């Protein structure tokens, strides 16, 4: 029910929850010409 | 500017599982 409240002490269960959440949705199928990038060149995947 | 990728194909001998068996063709 409440991650950040109950498991407010252990900082690894929260990261596990976040990883499971981001790796839960099917990636959309859209290749585009100009998208978001970072300084090095990696493209951004999602928004939180 | 924005397209859709269709038919993500896949081969077998590039997978990696093709090191437990010796596959070979025969007519």
């Amino acid at each position: 029910m409440f991650f950040m409240t109950r498991h407010a002490r252990e900082p690894r269960l929260i990261s596990a929850y976040l990883s499971d959440m981001v790796s839960c949705t099917q990636p959309s199928v859209m290749v585009s010409r100009i998208t978001h990038t970072n300084t090095r060149g990696r493209q951004v995947d999602g928004v939180l | 500017g924005t397209y859709c990728n269709t038919l993500n194909f896949v081969r077998f001998l590039e997978l990696g599982l093709s090191v437990a068996c010796i596959c070979t063709k025969f007519p």
